[PDB]
């Protein structure tokens, strides 16, 4: 049968205002392994956003980082749209700075 | 380094 | 400390969008250092690490070589296992492999491994003695009967026992700084209150080496297994993990909760407490 996917949305170092970092969404625990990702700034699409090979884990469920590089603000928000076989709608986890 | 499998391997 | 090889094979088949992908990626515990991928516009071996980059060109060729061979071959599994199953030509299916070598802390093969999965499901797998296997079904039966026949167990052990790790010591000595080096955790605790007399504890461990690590919190020395919201070791994206374990707790009673860390990089293992 078919697993969705976990998904976390972090930053790579501690969050600081004004300082580069790379804003994270790894999704993990699902098969099939045909998904999408996007990571969004307020809403909209992030263009350059880049993911690593795909692998799996010791049950055979997959796991895929997506990342790009961001400058976090006070007011910006950022969160990761999911898509997958096992999902009836995209789903939107916000970054939460303290997750 | 992988392993290399004989000619027309197959499941 | 002990290390492992692995190479991670998945084979998706795609009926309307053209032939099976197959994707290959070996890892050191937990580092890549190698990918393949048929789908790119010129599939070949590429390195994924600094320290496998000195590899001569008989390395990458011969490494392509087999990809580019594994790449028709699962295309034609993909076909068999249809078959034993009686499914449609409608349907995308997946086969993953798995195999390796685990060396002991000393540096001899521990054991080896080859297993295979059909639609994320346990299919086939080499047995511990690398001379026999364990078919899940009477469909893996038959792919059993062809392996038996091939000789393939008797292959796998030469490879496992010999190649595997002889390779894997190579790499373990040309990526010593990174791969025999194990970066602690920076671990902390943070506080965030959700009503007048609850709050929640969280145990952070960010920058470590390897994934390998337990965060557990205690009251009054006891473990909170069943009460801790324990998040999976994720990729910080520059080779290191990150790692948390929440309780919630009445307000008031902090110091009677402690975080406990273990992990292959620290001097002694850690205890933790909320410092207001």
């Amino acid at each position: 049968i078919q697993r969705t996917p976990k998904i976390q949305v972090y930053s790579r170092h501690p969050a600081e205002n004004g300082k580069s970092n790379f804003l994270n969404c790894y999704v993990s625990g699902f098969h099939p392994s045909d998904i999408e990702v996007d990571l969004l700034k307020n809403g909209e699409r992030i263009e350059k956003v880049e993911h690593s090979d795909l692998s799996f884990s010791k049950d055979w469920s997959f796991y895929l980082l997506y990342y790009t590089e961001f400058t976090p603000t006070e007011k910006d928000e950022y969160a990761c749209r999911v898509n997958h076989v096992t999902l009836s709608q995209p789903k939107i986890v916000k970054w939460d700075r303290d997750m | 380094h992988p392993v290399g499998e004989a000619d027309y391997f197959e499941y | 400390g002990s290390h492992s090889m692995r190479y991670f094979y998945t084979a998706m088949s795609r009926p309307g969008r053209g032939e099976p992908r197959f994707i290959a990626v070996g890892y050191v515990d937990d580092t890549q250092f190698v990918r393949f991928d048929s789908d790119a516009a010129s599939p070949r071996t590429e390195p994924r690490a600094p320290w496998i980059e000195q590899e001569g060109p008989e390395y990458w060729d011969r490494n392509t070589q087999i990809f580019k061979t594994n790449t028709q071959t699962y295309r034609e599994s993909l076909r068999n296992l249809r078959g034993y199953y009686n499914q449609s030509e409608a349907g995308s299916h997946i086969i993953q492999r798995m195999y390796g070598c685990d060396l002991g802390p000393d540096g001899r093969l521990l054991r080896g491994h080859d297993q295979s999965a059909y639609d994320g499901k346990d299919y086939i797998a080499l047995n511990e003695d690398l001379s026999s296997w364990t078919a899940a079904d009477t469909a893996a039966q038959i792919t059993q009967r062809k392996w038996e026949a091939a000789r393939v167990a008797e292959q796998r052990r030469a490879y496992l026992e010999g190649l595997c790790v002889e390779w894997l010591r190579r790499y373990l000595e040309n990526g010593k700084e990174t791969l025999q080096r194990a970066d602690p955790p920076k671990t902390h605790v943070t506080h965030h209150p959700v009503s007048d007399h609850e709050a929640t504890l969280r145990c952070w461990a960010l920058g470590f080496y390897p994934a390998e690590i337990t965060l557990t919190w205690q009251r009054d020395g006891e473990d909170q297994t069943q009460d801790t919201e324990l998040v999976e070791t994720r990729p910080a994206g520059d080779r290191t993990f990150q790692k948390w374990a929440a309780v919630v707790v009445p307000s008031g009673e902090e110091q009677r909760y402690t975080c406990h860390v273990q992990h292959e990089g620290l001097p002694k293992p850690l205890t933790l407490r909320w410092e207001p």
